[PDB]
């Protein structure tokens, strides 16, 4: 009743809020719109399934977009899926293989590397992500990196001495969460159209699990990329 | 119909202001700058246009819900269907926006977003090319790269003005979430850095070069434009100036009505950090964690600031952007820094000069103008071109020399043989070619019968006197800074 | 700020008309404005009190000695007001 | 570059033959040498002769004359 | 505080309307923020020169008139 | 003649307004805008001058008229 | 270094603070600057060998 | 705003602004020219920075001169505010 | 360094003559006081219209818009 | 010190004016600016030898306006005060 003092009272309930007037739509149970520290406390609490990956660029050449240009060419990226392929000048002589031409490239600039490309999709291209995390008790603070080189009258909001609250420290880290968390407002959605289970296989696998694991894991994406391509 | 997309219809969304009167204020030069706003790969200028564009219009069609909220940006300026799905600025799609500055004045612009990936910057270079004045970007965590610097080099080489952006302050608040000296010091850094590079003018947010922006969350300052809005009640009115010139640049407020130059006793932090940085902390810090009435209070006291009753019930980032637009009331401060930077009109000769040729006789009133580029704005061809003297009428005839044919031409004078007409003008607006009868002098324009005229970056004139012709120049070939050597 | 000499400065370039105290009209481009209307314009007609114009280049005046300015019909429309 | 400030100082120093306008009034000019100068346009000139004008030398002494009533100076 | 944009106007001749239909010739040698005119004195309204260097009051100024171009 | 029993100037503004100047004339329209040193900015403003016999008349449109130069407001007639 | 942060971590942190602000608002030796770098950079890490 | 007005009168009691101060504490009738020529015989009621006066006891003494018909006009008024750029030289009746 | 503010502060108690703009006459008495507006104060003032003493005022204030110029 | 005080105090009274000209202007005191400007209601005006000349409304500005003749019921010591 401290660490998770507010959820702790109704987060095993049949329906989480059936009255909290405030806190959602009503009894028809159809939106909601949380307060910040409750949310924190949710996020907190969700660790284990939690998204838990917040640099965007992670999913390079791993989207469904890049997923859909080896589908397209039949040049699977080996750790996603391996589709049947879309279909059934150039000679040795000539060209220069000075970079052998890998097949990650075949999708990532899939029109230049990839020649006679069809149904092929252009992917992202990104920023550097320096979403810097707290570990726990302290707040602004230069930790993983350097530094650089070298009439009467207050400024504004004054009176407002603590520059940071007791929940902006999580505030921020729930700042930088991706869609679940992200936000403190939503509509319902079903069990059911809960996902998850979703954002551990679209992420990429850990790290050396048995080669049937690893199978499991391309089916998986395997079906996600085929929920994904024929829109219904 | 078609996928690689721009309006095609006859409701273009209508703007705050009146097109009338934009075309109206463009009949003039002095009035009409041509900002071509540059950067690095993801610097945030399309999405500075972006935020632009928005303050300008009312109700955009393609501002959708989420993109309003802030969540997605409405990235305005990459009409392209390509541009949308690859998630880069490629080609030039500025607009014409009637800006106010922080100072009562009403200035039609010509801002051209143009692409940051460095295989792009061929592209880029014709907007130096075009733009008098440069709103170079650069991202605060990455800093001053390469890239920047060598922008910065070709724009002074290509004798343009320049105004910067440091944007994404969002980044260093909330990503690095760094103290806000800290912020300071890498601030300073960065403008060192700058500083260094542009041997010649040195900028700061004194003078109003530099713009602190976020367009994510979507706020440009620059300090006169924050000190405008909410250091005018407290200080006096002469003594604002001189406040102005104090903020930034180590000077230490020392807990007293007076500062001091040097170190201060009982507080740590200097002016800018004390009066500008710190709001900026406490208004991200309380619009994330504070209580939402206590910040609604906050923002009606010190700011004057009244949150929609939506707001209040929105999620914590868009609500928070909502803030920021509340606190800092458009992109007006931005407009003032560019208004300001490019006070300079006789860099104008400096400019032609190093375009074509070291000339003289040319306001004869001959229309003549750079085809900057041809572009395929509204999925047809058109050609980008910027007017220096006379203007353009639609249905004129006129003469066009692909600048292939520039050194030659010169070289033959010390007979105006190709032609072609002018089918129709309109005027680039994100997503619009939004049509216009006149094409006047010192602007940027877009028109349909040129185009098949040239290859690449032709000039046009249209003499009414052979004596006139000999009087003439014709602009050379633009040198697109990037080489290309990936030979397919 | 003065919401007139906004005005003013915002109808900078337009072919704007100026008496003076003197009472002797003008008419020509405007050039520019202050908070005090230090005004300056170009192909200025300078019609005198008794009715005698005189075309010249340029001019400037100071804003003690300014009686009233025509402004065109554009400023009617955008965007200093709302 | 020389503000007003400056070349009154140049002026001040030099006390030079100064001819003096005045400000509402073309019936009547100065004759003098400027001596003062004050943070306002107010000057002590000493010297000083009262000159009507060229549609004679008339009797005037040393003057603080209220500067905010000026027209011309020229030392 | 708004500094009277005169040097488009510095080291130029110009014709000095002033209190009383009064003209002065001469090229400007600087100003300040009332408007106070330091020039170098020319002719004054046939014709006929007073003084060497001149400073005209700015309350005195009815207009200053580009005589060069 | 008819006006509201207003109290101060800016909340009878774009009422058509006799507005008188210290040279002799009278400029006559609707007000835009006002100032702390009362320059004004007439929308339809009508150039009306008493020469010494009957009133001289002439058309301005939209002007701005100097505070300095002006001698007192009246109300000639309401908006629209 | 890496002990300090084990163990007396208050202080250590304390010494960083007190390190960068001798860093970089002094008029410091170039070789000490160096230096100071060189333990940043080794404090990214926090002393691998 | 309180420390001006400290120096404000101390300034006049010392200065030159003291004598019709104390013509106003002495309370008799004082002769003032006029910009457009009427020498005001009036009891001063009220004093400040700019030289605005009420003035009590009012008579203005002028002559309306049109027709090679001088008639020396004047009138008698209850109570009166006068503006500081009308005044030219105040002066105390003795 | 004979500047006006301090011979005007030796001219305080000795005999002055003050000259003005429109509807305006020379004048000659002992100046009582002065400030930084230029507000003047004498005794036995005489109205010199034009050099023409019409009535000797006395004690008298002069405001200080209407000041042309001050002599001896 | 201030007569502004005073003349802000004074509200609602039927009262004479003149003017740099001399126009007489006869009104009630709707309100006063602190630099002077007159507004007033119901007003009347008449020239100097001339004949009349009454209108509806009208504010006058502060350094046109000469000398406003007050009201005869009228306490100046009882307004002076704070
Ligand atoms: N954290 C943060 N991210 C931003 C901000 N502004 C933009 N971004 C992100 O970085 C990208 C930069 O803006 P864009 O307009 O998309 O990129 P761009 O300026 O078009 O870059 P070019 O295509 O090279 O012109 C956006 O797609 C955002 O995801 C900001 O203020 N804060």
């Amino acid at each position: 009743s401290q660490d998770d003092e507010y959820v702790k009272d109704w987060l095993y309930d049949s329906r989480p809020l059936e009255e909290d007037s405030k806190k959602v739509n009503g009894t028809s149970y159809k939106k909601w719109s949380f307060d910040l520290p409750e949310m924190s406390n949710l996020y907190r609490l969700s660790t284990p399934l939690r998204d838990e990956v917040t640099d965007k660029n992670y999913y390079y050449l791993f989207d469904k977009k890049s997923f859909f240009n080896g589908k397209a060419l039949n040049n699977a990226i080996p750790g996603g899926p391996k589709f049947e392929p879309l279909y059934p000048f150039n000679s040795i002589d000539r060209v220069i293989f000075r970079v052998p031409i890998r097949s990650e490239y075949k999708v990532a600039f899939p029109h230049l590397y990839n020649s006679r490309p069809r149904s092929v999709r252009i992917p992202w291209y990104n920023n550097p992500v320096s979403c810097i995390i707290q570990n726990d008790e302290e707040y602004d603070t230069p930790a993983l990196f350097f530094d650089p080189s070298l009439e009467d009258f207050a400024p504004l909001l004054a009176e407002e001495e603590e520059l940071i609250l007791p929940n902006t420290k999580d505030a921020m880290s729930l700042y930088h969460s991706p869609f679940p968390f992200n936000r403190t407002k939503g509509k319902m959605v079903r069990a059911q159209d809960v996902a998850l289970a979703k954002k551990w296989f679209l992420q990429h696998p850990d790290e050396e699990y048995p080669v049937k694991v690893k199978v499991s894991y391309q089916k998986l994406l395997k079906n996600y990329v085929l929920n994904e391509l024929h829109p219904t | 119909e078609h996928t690689i997309f721009t309006q095609l219809k006859k409701n273009i969304p209508k703007t705050r202001y009146n097109r009338d009167y934009m075309l109206s204020m463009a009949n003039i030069p002095e009035r009409i700058i041509n900002v071509g706003v540059i950067g690095p790969l993801h610097s945030g200028k399309t999405s500075l246009m972006d935020l632009l564009v928005i303050d300008s219009h009312k109700r955009i069609p393609d501002m959708s819900k989420n993109v309003e909220l802030g969540w997605k940006p409405l990235r305005y300026l990459d009409n392209l269907k390509q541009e949308i799905d690859r998630g880069l600025s490629i080609k030039l799609n500025g607009s014409t926006l009637l800006c106010t500055d922080l100072e009562s004045k009403s200035r039609m612009i010509n801002f051209l977003d143009a692409p940051g990936h460095v295989n792009f910057m061929d592209e880029t270079a014709v907007a130096l090319a075009a733009s008098d004045l440069v709103l170079i970007v650069i991202d605060v965590v990455e800093g001053v790269t390469f890239v920047v610097e060598q922008l910065i080099k070709q724009s002074i080489k290509n004798n343009v003005a320049m105004c910067f952006v440091i944007n994404k302050l969002d980044r260093l608040i909330l990503d690095l979430k760094l103290p806000p000296m800290d912020a300071y010091l890498k601030l300073n850094h960065i403008i060192a850095n700058i500083n260094s590079f542009t041997k010649g003018n040195v900028f700061s947010p004194i003078d109003n070069n530099i713009i602190f922006a976020s367009t994510k969350l979507g706020f440009t300052f620059t300090i006169k434009e924050f000190v405008s809005y909410y250091y005018a009640h407290s200080i006096p009115s002469s003594k604002i100036d001189d406040f102005t010139t104090r903020l930034w640049g180590s000077v230490y407020y020392h807990k007293g009505n007076f500062r001091t130059k040097p170190f201060e006793n009982v507080e740590k932090y200097p002016t800018f950090v004390e009066f500008i940085l710190i709001p900026l902390y406490k208004i991200f810090s309380y619009a994330l964690s504070m209580e939402k009435d206590k910040l609604k209070n906050l923002l009606r006291s010190n700011f004057r600031v009244n949150l929609s009753q939506e707001a209040l019930q929105y999620d914590p980032q868009p609500f928070l952007k909502h803030v920021l637009q509340l606190i800092f009331r458009q992109q007006t401060g931005l407009v003032d820094a560019i208004t300001r930077c490019y006070q300079p009109f006789e860099l104008f000769d400096n400019k032609t000069a190093h375009l074509s040729i070291p000339g003289k006789s040319t306001p004869e009133g001959t229309l003549w103008a750079h085809v900057l580029k041809t572009v395929d704005y509204g999925g047809a061809e058109w050609s980008l071109v910027r007017i220096y003297s006379g203007l353009l009428k639609r249905g004129d005839t006129v003469r066009i020399l692909d600048t292939s044919q520039s050194e030659s031409r010169q070289k033959r004078q010390l007979d105006e043989t190709p032609s072609c007409e002018v089918e129709e003008i309109g005027l680039l607006g994100g997503r619009y070619v939004y049509p216009v009868h006149e094409a006047h002098k010192g602007q940027i324009v877009l028109i349909k019968g040129i185009s098949s005229a040239y290859i690449k970056s032709a000039t046009l004139y249209s003499v009414k006197s052979k004596e006139d012709m000999k009087q003439l120049k014709f602009f050379k070939p633009l040198d697109y800074i990037t080489e290309a050597v990936f030979k397919i | 700020n003065g919401i007139p000499v906004k005005l003013l400065n915002e109808a900078q370039g337009h072919i704007v008309s100026l008496e003076l105290t003197t009472g002797a009209t003008y008419r020509g481009k405007l050039v520019e404005s202050e908070d005090s209307m230090n005004v300056q314009l170009r192909d200025v007609i300078a019609t005198e009190p008794q009715g005698a114009v005189t075309h010249m280049d340029q001019i400037f005046v100071r804003g003690s000695q300014i009686k009233f300015i025509v402004v065109p019909d554009l400023l009617k429309n955008a965007p200093l007001f709302k | 570059m020389v503000p007003p400030i400056n070349c009154i100082f140049n002026f001040l120093q030099q006390q030079t033959p100064v001819t003096i306008w005045l400000f509402e009034q073309i019936g009547i000019r100065i004759k003098g040498k400027i001596v003062g100068f004050d943070e306002f346009m107010n000057v002590v000139i000493d010297e000083a002769v009262e000159i009507p004008v060229n549609s004679k030398g008339t009797p005037l002494g040393k003057i603080l004359l209220k500067g905010d009533n000026i027209t011309l100076i020229t030392s | 505080v708004s500094t009277p944009e005169l040097k488009k106007y510095m080291d130029k001749k110009i014709l000095l309307n002033i209190n009383g239909s009064r003209k002065v010739a001469g090229i400007l040698r600087g100003y300040d923020i009332f408007l106070n005119v330091v020039l170098d004195d020319a002719m004054e309204i046939n014709n006929h020169q007073l003084g060497l260097q001149t400073v005209i009051r700015g309350n005195s100024i009815i207009s200053l008139e580009a005589l060069d171009a | 003649i008819q006006v509201a029993h207003s109290s101060r100037l800016a909340n009878l503004i774009d009422y058509k307004l006799r507005v008188l100047t210290q040279d002799g004339r009278v400029y006559i329209g609707q007000l835009m805008a006002f100032d702390k040193h009362m320059n004004l900015v007439l929308n339809e403003c009508i150039e009306e001058r008493v020469p010494k016999i009957k009133v001289e008349k002439r058309v301005l449109g939209l002007t701005i008229l100097r505070g300095e130069q002006i001698l007192s407001t009246v109300v000639e007639d309401k908006p629209l | 270094g890496w002990k300090l942060a084990l163990v007396s971590k208050k202080t250590h942190d304390m010494i960083w603070e007190k390190l960068r602000y001798i860093l970089q608002t002094q008029e410091l030796s170039s070789t000490l600057r160096e230096s100071l770098e060189t333990l940043f950079e080794i404090r990214q890490k926090d002393y691998k060998s | 705003r309180a420390e001006l007005e400290e120096l404000e009168e101390f300034e006049f009691k010392h200065g030159p602004m003291s004598l019709i101060n104390d013509a106003m504490v002495t309370r008799t009738p004082v002769i003032i020219s006029l910009r457009n020529n009427h020498k005001i015989i009036a009891r001063v009621k009220a004093f400040d920075r700019h030289c605005n006066m009420v003035l009590e006891n009012v008579k203005e003494l002028w002559t309306e001169k049109k027709g090679k018909n001088v008639i020396n006009r004047e009138r008698f008024i209850s109570k009166l505010f006068l503006r500081g750029d009308s005044v030219i030289v105040v002066l105390k009746t003795p | 360094p004979v500047n006006p503010k301090p011979f005007l502060k030796g001219l305080v108690n000795h005999r002055v003559g003050v000259k003005l703009k429109f509807n305006s006459t020379e004048y000659r008495g002992t100046l009582v006081s002065t400030d930084n507006y230029f507000n003047l104060q004498l005794n036995e003032a005489e109205e010199f219209v034009a050099g023409v003493s019409h009535g000797t005022l006395g004690e008298i204030f002069i405001r200080c818009n209407n000041v042309l110029y001050i002599r001896e | 010190m201030k007569l502004v005080n005073f003349l802000k105090k004074l509200r609602n009274e039927q009262v004479t004016i003149e003017l740099k000209n001399g126009t007489t202007v006869w009104g009630t005191l709707q309100s006063v600016s602190p630099q002077m400007n007159a507004i007033l209601t119901d007003v009347k005006l008449t020239l100097p030898s001339d004949n009349i000349a009454s209108l509806q409304y009208i504010n006058i500005r502060g350094n046109t306006i000469r000398q406003i003749i007050l009201p005869d019921s009228l306490n100046l010591d009882s307004l002076l005060v704070d």
